[PDB]
């Protein structure tokens, strides 16, 4: 038996459709907090990025004349 | 993006230009410095087709990730290390690019406490 | 060998077989949109031997299998060139092309010409093939005039219908401006290089190549609807729902940004071509997402989303990174494409609504609808780990750090968070909030073609950006070091575009009545140019064309 | 049809004018031609220039998509004032202001992007630095010619 | 999909409006009530009801028609015509 | 079916197949693959100045 | 087949199948699947059929155009000589052109073939390329539409007076 | 054929947005006529509508359930 | 201004036009319902404080600077019914409706396929073929002189008639074919 | 039920224009492509041979397919 | 006070903010009923022939003729040499002809005077 | 017949398309043309026996 037409009030659901929603929701959820479990780099930063004033003037080679 | 600003709102006479440098020589400062080591061969990066751009200083962790690609199939998730080994030395690579700019910053500022030094003394 | 070029040319003879099928009937079909959905299944089947033998070993090839013509030092050969850019988008077309035409046997059940529909369609996906597998010119230029035609067939589906008449019109007159570019790269290629083949083009490299690259700018601007020849794209949403899903999303409309990803050795080594492309596709990507934010129809916005996306293509190409351009093609299939369902699954569950001041309360209504169209936004704002994430971000990740113009990085960041600004406005509009549809209810989604069909496309806009991701060779170096405000670039500008738009979004509630702004003005009636240009540039011509030409002239002084 | 319904000179004395509103079936104080220049339009109606999009829809049409009538004078461009073409219809935004803000807009990009090109972005980096002298036989060099040494150093 | 008008659908969705209708009694309202004599209400409040109709069956009533729908039997009528029922 | 099996339509495919046998004539002998001169510049007589 | 040496084809080397991971490829699977099912029928039909080809074997030929005299040694307005040396003068324009369509698929099969190695691994293809289409320009540019062996050789002696006058200039 | 509609006595406007609108309408003197008909978009099965940030989280509290499931099994895998 | 029964429009249809196309441009401004239907009692006060307006002369200026206020207040895309001219939906099924006359250009092989059908349609015509010359006399005694004044036409006078230039009205294609 | 007359124009002279096409171009593609596949398998596409030493070659005789030969031989 | 609506060329003043829509003179009804009365004698004329059963064929519209008629035969006929026609059919007429011929002119002479110094990239351009 | 489909549709012009590239297309010259595979050091080479050497040593950085 197929969704009845109703008027001025919330229409038929079926279980299916609903709880393949939930579904594919909670899929959507779970794979986002897996992969920034296991990434967590390809957000927030794969490697440091350096402060240039915090080097040296001997590995850089500046002697002071 | 400071240096940007550095370059545009005050002057370009300190800021070292992107297009052509170094303007400074490299022994300038170093005592007997060493070139950079090619470790995978000419022909070697000629077998494995790399790209013109890809034949860099550290192209050989491409090579050794590459065809750990080539034997991992179908397990595409089996090479993490080596593509993490080529991402490090390339982040390696950009890091020895910093560096090549900070002393060409700092010997730019070099050259202005110098002049600076000769008006303020002659 | 022997399997890679069979199941090649196998896939694109299945593809034609039903038009043979089609054209030589006698009966009335046992359901001939179940055949062409299967042939299509089956040559996505077929299809996928030689991209897993690609990403096995790199395997690349040319048929050049068929001698055509020899015009005394031009050999037109039928070839077919297999390389990283066909076995990454014959998957991928095939693929959103079967949950198209899946969706279509439930959205367009009611045409009478359902044959004729299914038909045109398999002859689209039949040209956009051709276009993408050319390995000369002549080829290219066959499938690219044919998903022209196709699209003229398509949008003027309803025939009786004035406005779509005049949006196919108006598409064929904005796509030929760009084959006037086209034909300008093809005549600078066989007069100064002897070719129209991809080989002898790269092999030769010329150097003075601003001016095909130029006619190469045309050509894409025409395709990809770039600024200037841009409004044929919203208006080539009077065509039906998968037409506008399949062809004006994710399939023809990436055509001038795949013809320029395909002639990437002239684009890397001309500087001027890349700051050219890099401005017109910030430009595009900042005028249509403006426009995006102030329009109401649904069909509407999603173009103007899909326009942004392909101004964000071009100027990922004008940085010198055409590979992540293409996997932003091949992701940005999958989720656009389920945006156009969904939407349209709404549009037909609502009796033909596509207005989305009539919408709402559909969260508990279209439960499957409503987490899909969420999956497409966040897919398309950049949420992580999302398929959208494994391109775009990456596109900043490479648009900061590198040597560009700076106006055209602020205007991608503009549009990155004008974005997250229409997404949340479809959002709010059409699935949160209480309804604003007429009373009798109709609402229904249960026919397991709309269901599946949305399903597929759900299960690649989930993963299918790892997947495509870690099965895809480096072509170029991912720049990878930078400072943490530049590396959170995108992600806080997409947040802050969220936060902006919940703002308006909640001043909506508010019982207060205020006058039009000018930039409101501005934006909904489209930066004003479909509506002077429509009527300036016709006017023009058409007074030229009568007074001067036909009646002063060619009727009574010559 | 015959001749006394088809189009003539231009109408000189009023009663012409007359015997031609009444072949043009309309009044004739609405009846006006187009100036007699000489640029050939005869007796046909200066229509006022309306595109058939600005039409009353509803109204019930004997043409319906050109929204006409039968043995309405038509407008001389009416080949050019069908809703698949040309449109005069108002606007909410005047005309000179849609134009202003079209070319100030254009402009003022153009402008912005000539500006960011007078000053590109950049990283704090120095050049990509490639080995066998800057790839000398990779990118096309000859074999037989030997290049100047380039030669990068650690740092 | 698109379900099929009947003109007991369309008179009782008119009148179900308009017994929803703060100045139409839901007493006095008949199927032949006339909205400016026999339910005593303004012009303004006939184009609200029209515009009501507008906002139940999801199209549009062009002004000409408006102007003169006069009962609910006459918009049960005009529904009829423009939508074909009782095939 | 008569146009599509044409006997050779203005000799292209022999003239393919000629060219495959000049150019292993010459490639073979060292010369070179085509002459800048379509005649033998020995047997023409220029007007002298 | 062909001539290797017209169009030649350098040795092959393929890397031997090397697995280093426990999941089995489809595609050794696959191509079992297609050598069973495809390459065998496809095989026998064609065997049928070379057969058949063996039951009556007949041959064909190359045409041979032994050389008549050219347009130098024709006489003016002599239409039956100069008629001959247009003949074969027409032929030889054809066959040219398809010396340079052999030297351009050589240099598209060798850009394909070496793939990204294609501008260090072509430089001789290239430069056959460009000699024979520096050959072929100074033969056969610039005659029109309505070319002939006379406009060829009033093209060789202004290209031979051009290069005696650039030879003098030169001392 | 019939549809059977349901009934008009229902649709009260108490307890809704439309309470409000009254409200404030008979605050200068107005008074609402069309405020049961629009009673049933804002009534039932339609009201309690979740917001942006509640439409975004849809099934993350069932998706971080198994979230916690797969890193506990991999945690006690990996050992 | 253009319409076919009145050769204009009334004072007070212009009011009733102007004070609903500002309702539909004020709902296109004011998406949600409650909000809308909040200023839309405000709007209906402001068209009810000038209701009782004797002077037609002061009641047309008021008129003329409410047009300016609709005009200055209006929304650049407001929303059209899908099948309402200029909405998305609008003349779509335009390539569908076939004349009915078509079906007499059938083959008789495809005419026997519905017999009931167009065995009923012969005496559908049979209808209009003997209605048609006592409309045409009714219409003829019926017209003044010098044509019709307005486009409507009379109803069907007589029993047994039909009513005069009914068949196209009649025999129009369905909405939905 | 209520099932619904739909008015369209006749679609059976076109149907039968195409009827009749298939049937009269099939009538000879059928026997030609027959033919054509019967010469390709049993009589088969020449071999390239050398100009003996004293054959002279007829005209038709320096092509490849044998319905090429035949039209150079009969007609040209 | 609020800003006056621009007509154009291609943007019509509307009909509610046209001055004259709200003439209410007895002479603006006669016109009006005299429009009216033209418009029903014409869709009278039209529907008595739309309808008739013993015509099968098309309603001819002679405005449709006459309009055609207009746009193909009177435009000679009609045609007098003065000033205003003499300079606009000179003006279009030899005008861009003209412009063109000095613009290919000057780039063909441009490019031949580059060939014979050598100058032209004329590598590969074999095919012409 | 409930798998007619990847006959008709599949096999049979799997078989055609077969025997057209393996008798007609690859019989000619430079019209399958193919981009030699990609040669790794310590590959093993199938058409002639030999093996490719290793690269050098690597200057460990981690
Ligand atoms: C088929 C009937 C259809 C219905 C009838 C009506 C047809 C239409 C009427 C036409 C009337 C005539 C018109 C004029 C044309 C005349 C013919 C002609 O000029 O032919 C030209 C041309 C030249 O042929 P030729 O000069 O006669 O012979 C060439 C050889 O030198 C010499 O030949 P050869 O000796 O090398 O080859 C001999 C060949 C015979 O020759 C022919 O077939 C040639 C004649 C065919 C011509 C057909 C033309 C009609 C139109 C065809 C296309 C449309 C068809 C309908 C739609 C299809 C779906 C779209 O032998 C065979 O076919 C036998 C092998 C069969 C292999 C398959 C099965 C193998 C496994 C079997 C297993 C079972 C048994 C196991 C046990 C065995 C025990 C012993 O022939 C063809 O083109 C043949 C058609 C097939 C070509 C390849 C098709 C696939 C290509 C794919 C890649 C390219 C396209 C990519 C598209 C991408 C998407 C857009
Ligand atoms: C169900 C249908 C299939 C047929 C079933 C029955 C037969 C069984 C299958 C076996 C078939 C027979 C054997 C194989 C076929 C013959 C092979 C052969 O050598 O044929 C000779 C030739 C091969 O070419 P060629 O190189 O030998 O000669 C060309 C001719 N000259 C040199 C004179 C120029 O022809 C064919 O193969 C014809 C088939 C081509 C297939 C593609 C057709 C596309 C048409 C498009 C038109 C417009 C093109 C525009 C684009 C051009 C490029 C940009
Ligand atoms: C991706 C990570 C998303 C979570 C981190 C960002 C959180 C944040 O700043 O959210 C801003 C905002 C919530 O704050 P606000 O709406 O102002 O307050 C009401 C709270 N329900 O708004 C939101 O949380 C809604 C927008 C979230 C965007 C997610 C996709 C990017
Ligand atoms: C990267 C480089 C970028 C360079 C950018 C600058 C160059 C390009 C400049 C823009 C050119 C295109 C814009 C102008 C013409 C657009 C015509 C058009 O699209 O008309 C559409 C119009 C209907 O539009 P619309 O009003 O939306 O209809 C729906 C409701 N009526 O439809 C109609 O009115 C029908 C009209 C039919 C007849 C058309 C007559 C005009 C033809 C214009 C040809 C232009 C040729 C340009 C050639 C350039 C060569 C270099
Ligand atoms: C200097 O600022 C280097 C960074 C690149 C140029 C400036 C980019 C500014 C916009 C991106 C960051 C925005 C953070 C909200």
């Amino acid at each position: 038996a197929h969704i009845e037409p109703r008027y001025r009030q919330f229409p038929q659901l079926t279980r299916s459709q609903v709880i393949q929603a939930e579904f594919f929701s909670a899929t959507m959820w779970f794979w986002i907090l897996w992969r920034f479990w296991h990434d967590s780099d390809a957000v927030l930063g794969h490697f440091p990025y350096p402060d240039p004033s915090q080097w040296t003037d001997e590995e850089l080679g500046i002697p002071p004349d | 993006g400071a240096h940007l600003a550095r370059r545009y709102l005050g002057d370009a006479s300190v800021e070292p230009e992107p297009l052509r440098m170094p303007t400074f020589p490299p022994d300038y400062g170093f005592p007997e410095r060493k070139e950079r080591e090619m470790v995978a061969t000419q022909q070697e990066m000629n077998d494995a087709q790399l790209v013109l751009q890809q034949r860099d200083y550290c192209a050989h962790y491409l090579i050794r990730f590459l065809k750990c690609k080539r034997d991992s199939f179908p397990n595409f998730l089996a090479c993490k290390h080596e593509q993490h080994d080529w991402d490090y030395c390339e982040h390696l690579d950009y890091v020895k690019r910093m560096k090549e700019f900070e002393r060409e910053r700092r010997l730019l500022q070099r050259k202005k406490r110098r002049e600076q030094r000769e008006a303020d003394m002659a | 060998m022997n399997l890679f070029s069979s199941l090649t040319l196998v896939t694109l003879i299945l593809l034609t077989m039903p038009i043979a099928a089609i054209n030589f009937n006698t009966h009335k079909f046992t359901n001939y949109p179940l055949y062409v959905k299967t042939t299509i299944s089956c040559a996505f089947i077929t299809s996928m031997i030689p991209t897993m033998m690609f990403i096995h070993t790199g395997q690349e090839m040319i048929i050049s299998n068929w001698h055509w013509l020899t015009i005394q030092t031009l050999k037109l050969s039928l070839s077919f060139k297999m390389d990283f850019f066909s076995m990454m988008f014959v998957p991928v077309a095939l693929f959103v092309t079967w949950s198209i035409m899946e969706f279509s046997m439930w959205y367009m059940h009611s045409d009478p010409n359902i044959n004729q529909f299914f038909k045109y369609l398999l002859l689209f996906l039949i040209t956009m093939l051709i276009l993408v597998t050319a390995n000369n010119l002549f080829q290219l230029f066959i499938g690219w005039e044919g998903v022209g035609i196709m699209s003229f067939l398509l949008i003027g589906w309803w025939y009786g219908r004035t406005d779509a008449n005049t949006a196919a019109l108006q598409a064929i007159l904005y796509n030929r401006i760009g084959d006037i570019g086209f034909i300008l790269a093809m005549a600078w290629f066989l007069i100064n290089l002897n070719t129209w083949d991809l080989q002898q083009i790269f092999m030769l490299n010329p150097n003075d190549s601003n001016l095909p690259l130029m006619g190469l700018i045309l050509a894409a601007t025409g395709k990809s609807a770039q600024f200037g020849l841009h409004p044929w794209l919203p208006s080539a949403m009077e065509g039906p729902t998968p037409v506008s899903a399949l062809l004006h999303s994710s399939t023809m409309v990436v055509a001038g940004i795949f013809l320029l990803i395909r002639f990437y050795p002239l684009t890397e080594n001309n500087k001027f071509g890349q700051s050219i492309m890099l401005c017109l596709g910030a430009m595009t990507t900042l005028f249509t997402a403006m426009c995006a934010l102030t329009q109401n129809d649904i069909k509407k916005i999603i173009a103007f989303s899909t326009s942004s996306q392909l101004g964000l293509m071009m100027v990922t190409i004008g940085i010198n990174q055409p590979h992540l351009a293409f996997l932003h093609i091949c992701t940005h299939a999958f989720f656009k494409a389920m945006l156009f369902m969904c939407s349209g699954s709404i549009i037909h569950s609502l009796n033909d609504e596509q207005d989305i001041r009539k919408m709402g309360g559909l969260f508990k209504a279209m439960p499957f609808t409503t987490t899909a169209l969420i999956i497409g936004s966040l897919a398309l704002t950049g949420m992580p780990f999302l398929t959208g994430f494994y391109s775009k971000d990456l596109i900043i990740e490479s648009a900061n750090t590198s040597y560009t113009n700076a106006w055209a990085l602020l205007m991608t960041l503009v549009a990155t968070s004008f974005t997250a600004i229409y997404s949340t406005r479809i959002i709010f509009f059409a699935l949160l909030g209480q309804p604003r549809f007429p009373t009798l209810i109709n609402i229904n989604e249960n026919n397991p073609f709309l269901i599946n069909s949305i399903k597929r496309l759900l299960i690649g806009s989930l993963f299918a950006g790892f997947i495509i991701s870690n099965n895809i060779p480096p072509m170029t170096i991912p720049q990878m070091t930078m400072p943490h405000y530049l590396k959170m670039t995108a992600l806080t500008v997409t947040i802050l575009g969220f936060i902006l738009a919940l703002e308006i979004s909640n001043t909506t509630h508010y019982l207060k009545f205020n006058y039009p702004s000018n930039t409101f003005k501005f934006s909904n009636l489209l930066g004003y140019y479909p509506t002077i240009m429509h009527r300036l540039t016709p006017y023009m011509n058409l007074t030229m064309s009568q007074k001067s030409a036909s009646s002063l002239l060619d009727l009574i002084w010559l | 049809i015959t001749k006394d319904m088809l189009p003539g000179p231009y109408p000189k004395t009023p009663e012409e004018r007359a015997a031609a509103a009444k072949k043009y079936n309309m009044r004739v104080e609405d009846y006006e031609p187009y100036p007699d220049d000489g640029m050939g339009y005869g007796d046909y109606p200066k229509l006022p220039d309306r595109s058939q999009q600005e039409r009353d829809p509803w109204y019930d049409w004997d043409h319906p998509d050109l929204r006409l009538n039968w043995g309405e004078p038509m407008h001389w461009d009416l080949d050019m004032y069908i809703r698949n073409r040309v449109d005069t219809s108002p606007t909410p935004v005047n005309w000179n202001l849609m134009c202003k803000h079209l070319f100030g807009f254009v402009a003022f990009m153009l402008f912005m992007f000539w500006v960011g090109e007078t000053y590109p972005t950049y990283q704090p980096v120095g050049p990509k630095q490639y080995p066998y002298n800057n790839l000398y036989l990779e990118r096309g060099g000859d074999p037989n010619k030997e290049p100047e040494p380039v030669v990068h150093y650690e740092i | 999909d698109a379900p099929p008008l009947t003109l007991e659908g369309i008179k009782d969705r008119v009148l179900y409006v308009l017994k929803l209708y703060d100045k139409i009694d839901p007493e006095k309202l008949s199927v032949n009530s006339h909205f400016m004599k026999d339910l005593g209400l303004d012009s303004l409040d006939q184009v609200e009801i029209i515009m009501a109709m507008e906002d139940e069956f999801g199209f549009e009533i062009p002004d000409i028609d408006a102007e003169k729908l006069m009962c609910p039997q006459e918009i049960v009528d005009y529904i009829a015509d423009k939508k074909d029922v009782y095939e | 079916t008569f146009v599509a099996y044409l006997p050779d339509y203005r000799m292209q495919e022999w003239a393919r197949r000629e060219a495959e046998r000049l150019v292993k004539y010459r490639e073979a002998h060292g010369l070179p693959l085509m002459e800048s001169n379509c005649f033998d510049p020995s047997k023409i007589q220029l007007p002298e100045d | 087949s062909w001539d290797k040496d017209v169009y030649p084809e350098p040795p092959r080397r393929t890397p031997a199948p090397s697995p280093q991971t426990s999941l089995p490829n489809p595609i050794t699977y696959l191509t079992k699947a297609f050598d069973l099912l495809v390459d065998r029928p496809v095989t026998l039909v064609r065997e049928f059929i070379e057969r058949q080809h063996a039951k009556n074997k007949y041959y064909y030929y190359h045409r041979e155009f032994r050389r008549v005299p050219d347009i130098t040694e024709c006489h003016e307005k002599d239409v039956l000589c100069m008629f001959e040396a247009e003949m074969q003068w027409k032929r030889d324009y054809k066959v040219d052109q398809e010396i340079v369509n052999i030297i351009q698929e050589r240099l598209k099969a060798c850009q394909q073939r070496e793939g990204e190695s294609h501008r260090q691994n072509c430089a001789k293809e290239l430069q056959q390329f460009t000699q024979v289409v520096k050959a072929y320009q100074d033969r056969y540019h610039d005659l029109g539409a309505h070319y002939s062996a006379r406009k060829c050789l009033a093209k060789q002696k202004q290209r031979m007076l051009a290069e005696r006058k650039a030879t003098k200039e030169a001392a | 054929s019939k549809m059977e509609l349901p009934d008009y006595k229902q649709w009260k406007i108490e307890g809704t947005p439309l309470e409000t609108v009254q409200e404030k309408l008979a605050a200068r003197g107005l008074r609402d006529p069309w405020g049961r008909n629009e009673a049933w978009r804002y009534m039932g099965g339609f009201a309690n509508n979740v917001s942006f940030v509640g439409a975004l989280l849809k099934g993350f509290k069932w998706g971080f359930a198994a979230f916690v499931v797969a890193v506990g099994a991999e945690y006690y895998l990996e050992s | 201004a253009f319409l076919p029964s009145a050769a204009y429009l009334t004072h007070q249809q212009k009011v009733l036009q102007l004070y609903k196309r500002a309702l539909r441009h004020l709902e296109s401004r004011c998406v949600h319902r409650d909000k809308y239907r909040y200023f839309a009692c405000l709007l209906r006060a402001r068209f009810d404080e000038h209701k009782n307006e004797k002077d037609m002369v002061k009641a047309t200026q008021l008129l003329r600077e409410a047009e300016k206020e609709f005009w200055h207040g209006q929304h650049p895309q407001p929303y059209i019914f899908p099948e309402s001219p200029g909405g998305t939906s609008y003349e779509r099924y335009e390539c569908y409706k076939v004349p009915e006359w078509c079906l007499d250009d059938w083959h008789p092989s495809e005419k026997a396929m519905y017999p009931d059908y167009f065995a009923k349609r012969e005496q559908w015509k049979k209808l209009r073929r003997e209605s048609w010359e006592r409309e045409v006399k009714q219409l003829q005694e019926e017209t003044p002189v010098g044509g019709p004044r307005t486009e409507a036409l009379p109803p069907a006078r007589k029993q047994g008639d039909l009513p005069p230039l009914w068949w196209h009205i009649v025999t129009r294609p369905r909405e939905r074919p | 039920g209520k099932r619904l007359f739909i008015i369209k124009p006749s679609g059976f002279y076109d149907k039968r224009f195409l009827k009749l096409l298939r049937f009269y171009i099939l009538l000879t593609g059928i026997p030609v492509v027959i033919g054509i596949t019967l010469i390709n398998v049993f009589i088969g596409e020449a071999e390239l041979a050398e100009i003996p030493e004293g054959y002279v070659p007829e005209h038709w005789e320096y092509f490849k397919h044998p319905i090429s030969r035949w039209i150079a031989r009969t007609f040209f | 006070s609020f800003p006056k609506y621009e007509p154009s060329r291609l943007a019509s003043l509307p009909t509610t903010l046209d001055p004259a829509e709200y003439d209410i003179s007895s002479e603006t009804r006669k016109a009006q009923a005299e429009r009216l009365a033209i418009r029903s004698r014409l869709k009278r004329e039209y529907q008595l022939q739309y309808n008739d059963p013993s015509r099968r064929g098309v309603v001819e519209d002679p405005a449709l003729i006459r309009w055609t008629c207009a746009r193909s035969a009177n435009v000679y006929p009609n045609f007098r040499p003065n000033t205003k026609t003499s300079l606009l059919g000179a003006l279009f007429g030899i005008g861009p002809l003209i412009f063109w011929y000095y613009v290919f002119k000057t780039d063909r002479d441009r490019k031949e005077k580059l060939i014979q110094e050598g100058k032209l990239d004329r590598t590969f351009n074999i095919s012409y | 017949r409930h798998s007619i489909f990847a006959f008709t549709h599949v096999l049979i012009p799997v078989w055609i398309i077969h025997y057209y590239l393996k008798y007609h297309v690859t019989t000619k010259p430079y019209t399958i043309v193919e981009k030699k595979p990609r040669i790794f050091p310590g590959d093993t080479i199938l058409e002639t026996g030999e093996v490719i050497p290793p690269m050098k040593e690597f200057p460990d950085q981690h």
